[PDB]
């Protein structure tokens, strides 16, 4: 099917931590990469970070470098994005994206996109 | 060289776990793969599985995939074959054989453990006489469990011409055995013959004299 | 970081008009790493153009990106209601990957 | 009375990485394999095809001693029919492998308090290695179709990953030294004999 | 899966003669690395574990005599015993250690080919002490015969019986190379007392007239 299934939406009080999952299927995940980006309802796209699957090397944004952590598991081909100290502005939908890799080559863009995980932070 | 010692014989009921052990001692045990093989009452040798005690690399035969488990403890150089709530079809002798490599023939063999699985319980034997230029005398040891029984004649006085037949499993789950001896039939009333049977599972020792028919 | 500013802010056209977008950068960006994505209300972003001027699998032949350095544009020939969405430019060559503020295309 | 230089492969003070494994050939000498037993301690000793107990009573034409360093989690991958990154991009044994694989924990030698990063392993490759093939290329792995002009980034990843052996690591992440003996009896006359 | 079948199921060979056992594999068991056939022959005597007779289809074990030889390549292999002694009476298996899972052969039973020996037939009525338990069992003994193939039938008032008999044979006595068989016919005391004459009829290669040993209940 070659899709990217994320985790369901979760509601978290301010100051706690959430871990959005991201499992790929249908394509070779060993040499691919996974980028995480958030987006509020009707607002712009705020890039969070990205990770290489084969190495685990991560690069985060200037604003999330202290509160986000991106990891992966190759045995199950699942990426994880953990965000801590949830303030009010974190309420958005978090998308993970990955390029398509059918052989040794991959695509020069992020065509595969998850369904999105809306994280809501309230009391 | 290499030597493998196995555990004692086990008698169990259908629906109970069991763990046979196989301990190795000799020169360079670190290279030996220990393999389990089955032999049922009868003639077949069927390869069950193999394991390397260094790590836990275990390979099972497709006929023993989900029925048995094979484990190993490297601290004491032992392999283990484990059943969980086994069946009555497991009554057999199980050998463990060592091979200095995986694709190496089984060089060193164990003594083999006898596993007897029956819904029956321990029962002492009942002996009965078998009265007659040559006559035949004997004893019939019937309705005992489990195996084995030691049958001698006159506490071991005579042994030539003695034939002790293998046991047979009756329909009731008990065992039957026959011991016979041929005599010149000219000294029947001159010489006395007594069967001495021993069934240690029930701690029974029966000495029965067998006289000719009147 | 490499700031991506999109012009114009919003657009309103009709079926048959060639709609052209623009997304400029503060510094020179390699063409091989500036994607154009489409996002309809409700769904995840849909990759239209990858690298630069290279259409993804399944995208109609009406979408075409083109540009270099600090200036890139996206153009559509036939305006069908499928093209009613927001469009974003993302560069992925610098240390932090930046998106655009969005160009809402309210087609009537 | 020439003894084969098996010692210089085992008690060597320096071992190589797995992507750049070392190999020494053996020829025209007496191969006494008594050191394989009652000498130091081996955590793993897996022989395939040959029985070492009889190696003293055999002669081979080609004998190869390969040597490298991995971690515990990967010592199971040094075997015929194994998969994973180590068996595909670093060191692969053929299906008809006829030799032995010995491995011992070297956490006291290949681990520093600051972390040993001199032992690397290959991470990406275009295709799987063929049996007994070494690759030491440092070219950036061009994951996509865009050329990686010596700069890393998207679809441009460095092919070598560091192990980072630390003394406080678990036994599964501790450095293990692995030596693989390979025996081949080909059409040439055999010269690597044992004491017979 | 590799399958091995041994051509001779049973092998009757005289003392000091040559005995051949064939093993046919479904696949080739030859290694390209060393050009050796990965096949072994094992021998097991009654009551003992099997010992590795020969390995690599040809190489003899450290502890085997020179009469046990192994030959063959590819898929056909042969185990040959030159001078069969009284020790060699056992079951021989061929197994392959080329790949997992390992497979053993069918099992070839060897025996010392003796001259045809007629059995000594005896019959034993149920003792008066056994009838107290309410179950009778009449025994039929066949002593020192050859070959092993013999047929035993029970007749109660000249009526053939089946389904209530149990046979058991002994291993080949290494002295005279003969066999002994015992057949027990079990009945209820009520069903045993309703009959008069009980007979054991044996047929065997080496009998002119099938031997019938009978007895009346009185
Ligand atoms: C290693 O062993 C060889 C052979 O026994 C010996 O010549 C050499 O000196 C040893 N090296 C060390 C460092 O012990």
């Amino acid at each position: 099917q070659v899709q990217l299934v994320q985790s369901g939406p979760e509601v978290k009080k301010p100051g706690t931590s959430v871990k959005v999952s991201c499992k790929a299927s249908g394509f070779t995940f060993t040499t691919s990469a996974v980028q995480w980006v958030r987006q509020a309802r009707g607002q712009r796209l705020e890039w969070i970070g990205w990770i290489v699957v084969g190495s685990g090397n991560t690069n985060y944004a200037q604003k999330f470098q202290e509160r986000v952590t991106i990891t992966r598991d190759m045995s199950t081909t699942t990426a994880y994005m953990e965000l801590s100290s949830l303030r009010s502005e974190d309420t958005a939908v978090y998308y993970c994206a990955a390029p398509y890799c059918s052989g040794g080559t991959c695509l020069d863009g992020f065509d595969i996109w998850g369904q999105g995980t809306m994280v809501t932070v309230s009391s | 060289q290499m030597q493998l010692v196995q555990s004692g014989t086990e008698v169990k009921k259908p629906g109970e776990s069991l763990k046979i052990s196989c301990k190795g001692s000799g020169y360079g045990f670190i290279t030996y793969w220990i393999g389990w093989v089955r032999q049922m009452p009868g003639k077949g040798l069927e390869w069950m599985g193999i394991i390397y005690p260094g790590d836990s690399e275990t390979r099972y035969s497709p006929s023993f995939q989900g029925q048995v488990t094979i484990s190993a403890d490297k601290s004491i150089n032992t392999a283990y074959l484990q059943w969980s709530s086994l069946k009555a079809s497991d009554t057999a002798i199980y050998y463990c054989a060592g091979g200095s490599g995986i694709s190496t023939p089984m060089d060193v063999w164990g003594q083999g453990t006898t596993v007897t699985v029956s819904s029956a319980s321990t029962k002492g034997p009942s002996v009965f006489p078998l009265a007659p230029g040559t006559a035949a005398l004997g004893c019939l040891v019937k309705d005992y469990f489990p195996e084995p029984v030691t049958v001698s004649w006159n506490s071991g006085a005579l042994t030539s011409g003695v034939h002790t037949f293998p046991a047979v499993l009756q329909s009731s789950g008990l065992y039957s055995l026959s011991s016979v001896v041929t005599v010149p039939s000219s000294s029947l009333g001159t010489q006395t013959y007594i069967c001495n049977v021993n069934h240690k599972p029930s701690n029974t020792k029966v000495d029965k004299k067998v006289e000719p028919k009147s | 970081e490499i700031v991506l500013t999109q012009s114009p802010g919003t657009l309103s056209l009709s079926p048959g008009e060639r709609a052209t977008l623009s997304c400029r950068a503060s510094q020179s960006v390699s063409r091989s790493y500036l994607a154009w994505y489409q996002q309809k209300p409700g769904q995840a972003p849909r990759l239209l153009i990858y690298s630069a001027s290279s259409r993804a699998t399944g995208i109609p032949d009406r979408f075409s990106g083109s540009g270099s350095g600090t200036d890139f544009t996206l153009t559509i020939s036939r305006l069908e209601p499928e093209d009613f969405a927001v469009y974003y430019c993302q560069q992925y060559g610098s240390s932090p990957w930046t998106f655009g503020q969005g160009t809402k295309v309210e087609i009537k | 009375t020439n003894l084969c230089p098996f010692g210089e492969v085992f008690n060597a003070t320096r071992f190589a990485s797995v992507y750049a494994w070392n190999r020494k050939r053996i020829s025209n000498c007496v191969a006494d394999y008594s050191f394989l037993y009652n000498s130091a301690s081996f955590s793993t000793f897996k022989c395939y095809g040959v029985s070492p107990t009889k190696l003293n009573d055999l002669c081979f034409t080609n004998v190869y001693a390969d040597s490298f360093v991995i971690r515990g989690d990967e010592v199971r991958q040094i075997a015929p029919g194994q998969t994973g990154k180590i068996a595909d991009y670093n060191y692969k044994l053929p299906d008809d492998f006829t030799g032995c694989v010995i491995a011992w924990n070297s956490n006291n030698l290949d681990s520093k308090v600051g972390g040993n990063y001199n032992y690397l392993y290959r991470l990406f490759r275009k295709s799987n290695l063929k049996p007994f093939e070494r690759d030491i290329s440092t070219e950036i792995y061009q994951a996509g179709s865009t050329p990686c002009n010596g700069v890393e980034g998207f679809n441009c990843y460095f092919p070598l990953q560091s192990y980072g052996f630390q003394p406080t690591n678990g036994v599964g992440y501790q450095p293990y030294r692995v030596v693989v003996l390979s025996f081949e009896l080909l059409h040439a006359p055999a010269t690597v004999c044992g004491p017979k």
